């Protein structure tokens, strides 16, 4: 039974820096007959399928940038990215294909970037949703860094905690920022029972929150 | 391909014979069963397995583990 | 390396167990002089060895060899007049007898 | 040229079987292997099994007890069958070409999402998010569907750089997500911006034009 | 695709052409091929004789004293590789005392993977100077091509 162990579980690096990650197999993957290692490295970008980067431990797959170098033999292997690009954000897996196939746990590569304030957008419920008897107030907080952000909802000036759903996107492949949606769901009746709706975002970027709001009446 | 640079397997040219196949006559990949059939067709050369190759006889210092 | 080549020639030595052309039965001799042959011409010579002729010949596999005779001195020298005609339009028709018997053929 | 595509049911009842078909093109199944790999939500890649050119198979010693891999060489299709699924079998299932002896798995299918649940398949209600009274951000709320996934595009994919499609949130056996698109003010509402939402499991595909408010 | 036909074992074909038809369906000869000592054969015997399925020989090809054979272009039109796993005294190709052979004509022969070429004592043999063996063998240093037309 071949066990593949990857380290570190994750690493953060700014664009341009060198990165190294390890893969260790419980059994030697070196084939006597050709003195090659039956080991491969895959890259899996968020929401995409895995892409082969390296095979035979050191052979780079067609169309793979020279930035990626595989090294090691027997049981200890390394993947190195000489100068990380923003686009390299992904989970890197090693696989042994000696006899049957086994994947490692993966190494998540994250990007460090300059701090960035979020772009805040607020949306009243759709007239179509209101016709159906529902009312979802959406607030988007886009393109910010670091990931930690705090969103507060206010209805008629008072804070609302109940009924809020938040979702964060994966780090952006091009600008290395994060985005998040915050949805406040109410019944149409409950929605029509108030006038002012506010979405307030607090980030390391400012002490004063980024505020967006609207009045139902308008 | 009209012919293979390395080895032949399942209508394809391959770099090496991967496990669980064996290198045969330094050009094709064969399974255990094939190598076994050659061995028993003798029972000339009773074929053996060594270093991922199906070969006529054991190298010097080696003997046939009968079963496998 | 020379004894790999020695054994090679020896391997084939060991592997080695109607129409009429001009011939000659060469008695008590290990040479032949083939006379009356066409100038600068190649020939196919089949040589065999025989240890019986009397009650039916008993002979060797052929030893095949080929050779071209030497050429003649003036065989290719064009003879007879170099003749000419000149047409109304001053075109010159040169004429010469090709060399009837040359060294191979004239190219 | 080289392609693989998985055809799954998307939702499996607990203790029922899963059947998938991987249809391939651009290479012969007689010369290549096909592997099956799964990825549970937010987890790694797990190798399930493989089928060699000569039809013989290899399975993951765990899943071996309830997994079958067969193929039809003439139809260029490979089959996965998995007995008595449980919650933990919920994952995205991929088929991948294995040019054995030369490369490891090189060509991967886009994958097929399988959800193991008793819950009923429910199509989403798609709502346009136009802003109230340089750039403008618009959105699309995709609410009350099951199971995952949904595909969201903007102007059938014409719009891509300014797009953010948020992970769905599950509340009461129904998922909801939102997608935003940021476009130049000069392009909207003067030019149409449409959100295109597909929910394969319910065989629904809807378009919602984002219309300005009064 | 690759090898549609059979894999056949090596053969030593002597005296008459009868056994030669055993190569009928071979795409690969897993062994050597020797054709020798055919003294009664004439061109007529070769006019309708062809093995277009033969693509490769794992060991060596040897031709010695085969009468009436003037070219190999129709015998082995598609022979592409001679691997030379086993050799005849260091040679992967041997053409010797082929009385009547005018050309090799192995127009599909691209590679000799191991071993050298020995072409000797073929008094009618031409189209040798026209072959660039450096395209077929890594080392032509050990070739022995002499005493031919
Ligand atoms: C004919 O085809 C072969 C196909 O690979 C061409 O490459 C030669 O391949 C042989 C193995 O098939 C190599 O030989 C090996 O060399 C190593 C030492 O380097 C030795 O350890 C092995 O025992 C074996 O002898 C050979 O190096 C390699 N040569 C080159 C230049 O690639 C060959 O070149 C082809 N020739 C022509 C003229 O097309
Ligand atoms: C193990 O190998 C045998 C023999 O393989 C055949 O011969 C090889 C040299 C090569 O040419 C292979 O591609 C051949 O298949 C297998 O037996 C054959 O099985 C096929 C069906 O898959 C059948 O049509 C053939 O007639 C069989 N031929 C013989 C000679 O038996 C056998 O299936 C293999 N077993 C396993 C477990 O892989
Ligand atoms: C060359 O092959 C032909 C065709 O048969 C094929 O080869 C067999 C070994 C087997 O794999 C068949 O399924 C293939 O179709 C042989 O010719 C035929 O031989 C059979 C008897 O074996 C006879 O019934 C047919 O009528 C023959 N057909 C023709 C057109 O001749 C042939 O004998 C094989 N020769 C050699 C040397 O292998
Ligand atoms: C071919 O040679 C064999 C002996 O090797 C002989 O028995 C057979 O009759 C010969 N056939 C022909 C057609 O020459």
């Amino acid at each position: 039974d071949i066990v593949m162990s990857q380290s570190p579980s994750s690493l953060v690096v700014s664009v341009g820096e060198k990165v190294t990650m390890s893969c260790k197999s419980s059994q030697s993957l070196l084939y006597s007959s050709n003195q090659k290692n039956f080991l491969a490295w895959y890259q899996q970008k968020p929401g995409q399928s895995p892409k082969l980067l390296i095979y035979w431990a050191s052979t780079r797959e067609s169309g793979v940038p020279d930035r990626f170098t595989g090294s090691g033999s027997g049981t200890d292997f390394t993947l190195t990215i000489s100068s990380v690009k923003a686009e390299d954000l992904a989970v890197y897996y090693c696989q042994q294909y000696f006899r049957y196939r086994t994947f490692g746990g993966g190494t998540k590569l994250e990007i460090k970037r300059a701090d960035a304030a979020p772009t805040v957008s607020i949306f009243p419920p759709s007239s179509e949703q209101l016709t159906s008897g529902g009312a979802s107030v959406v607030c988007f907080l886009n393109n910010f860094y670091p990931k930690d952000i705090n969103v507060k909802w206010k209805i008629d000036g008072s804070e609302r905690q109940n009924g809020v759903l938040n979702s964060w996107t994966d780090q952006d492949s091009k600008d290395s920022t994060y985005s998040m949606s915050s949805t406040l769901t109410l019944t149409k009746d409950e929605y029509e029972r108030h006038n002012s709706y506010t979405c307030e975002a607090t980030h390391k970027t400012s002490t004063s929150p980024i505020v967006k709001s609207f009045n139902r009446n308008e | 391909c009209v012919a293979c640079r390395n080895f032949y397997l399942d209508g394809r040219c391959v770099e090496t014979c991967p496990p669980p196949y064996y290198h045969f006559q330094d050009w094709r990949c064969v399974n255990f069963s094939f190598c076994q059939d050659l061995h028993h067709k003798c029972k000339c050369h009773q074929y053996v397995i060594h270093n991922n190759k199906c070969i006529p006889e054991c190298p010097s210092g080696y003997t046939m583990n009968s079963s496998n | 390396k020379e004894l790999e080549e020695s054994s090679f020639r020896k391997t084939f030595e060991d592997y080695l167990h109607e129409e009429h052309r001009p011939f000659e039965k060469v008695v008590n001799k290990e040479s032949l002089v083939i006379s009356g042959l066409r100038h600068f011409t190649g020939y196919r010579i089949e040589l065999q060895a025989c240890n019986q002729d009397t009650p039916e010949e008993r002979c060797s596999v052929a030893a095949y060899v080929s050779a071209r005779t030497m050429p003649e001195a003036k065989a290719d020298d064009i003879v007879g007049p170099v003749t000419h005609e000149i047409f109304e339009n001053n075109v010159v028709h040169l004429m010469w007898q090709e060399p009837k018997e040359p060294n191979g053929l004239i190219v | 040229q080289v392609q693989l595509k998985e055809s799954g049911p998307g939702l499996v009842a607990p203790s029922q079987s899963l059947s998938i078909t991987c249809t391939v093109s651009g290479f012969p199944l007689t010369a290549y292997g096909v592997n099956w790999v799964r990825q549970p939500p937010g987890k790694g890649l797990e190798w399930l099994g493989m089928i060699w050119g000569d039809g013989n198979t290899d399975y993951n010693s765990a899943l071996k007890s309830r997994l079958s891999i067969s193929k039809d060489n003439s139809k260029s299709q490979v089959f996965l069958k998995m007995n008595s699924l449980q919650t933990d079998d919920t994952a995205r299932y991929y088929c991948a070409r294995d040019p054995y002896g030369s490369k490891p798995m090189d060509y991967w299918g886009q994958g097929t999402s399988v959800t193991v649940s008793s819950a009923k398949t429910t199509p989403p209600s798609v709502y346009p998010l136009a802003p109230g009274s340089s750039m403008v951000t618009l959105g699309c709320l995709v609410k009350g569907y099951f199971p995952e996934p949904v595909t969201v595009t903007w102007n059938s994919g014409s719009l891509s750089s300014g797009v953010h499609t948020f992970p769905a949130v599950l509340q009461s056996d129904l998922y909801t997500l939102s997608s935003s698109v940021t476009v130049p003010s000069s392009t909207w509402p003067s030019e149409t911006v449409t959100c295109n939402v597909a929910h394969p499991a319910s065989s629904t595909k809807v378009d919602k034009k984002i219309v300005p408010r009064d | 695709h690759l090898y549609p036909g059979e894999v056949c074992p090596g053969m030593d074909i002597r005296n008459n052409l009868t056994r030669l038809h055993e190569l009928e369906n071979c795409s690969v000869i897993e062994g050597h091929l020797q054709i020798l000592l055919m003294f009664k054969t004439r061109p007529e015997d070769f006019r309708d004789l062809s093995f277009p399925k033969l693509i490769m020989i794992t060991d060596y090809l040897l031709l010695f004293r085969v009468y009436g054979l003037e070219s190999l272009k129709d015998l082995f039109p598609n022979l592409t590789v001679i691997r030379g796993s086993r050799l005849f005294f260091n040679y992967a190709l041997v053409i010797f005392e082929m009385v009547h052979l005018k050309e090799l004509g192995l127009y599909n022969l691209m590679n000799i993977t191991r071993g050298s070429v020995r072409i000797e004592k073929n008094n009618e043999l031409c189209y040798l100077a026209t072959i660039d063996w450096s395209r077929i063998l890594d080392s032509v240093e050990d070739n022995h091509i002499v005493l031919n037309k």
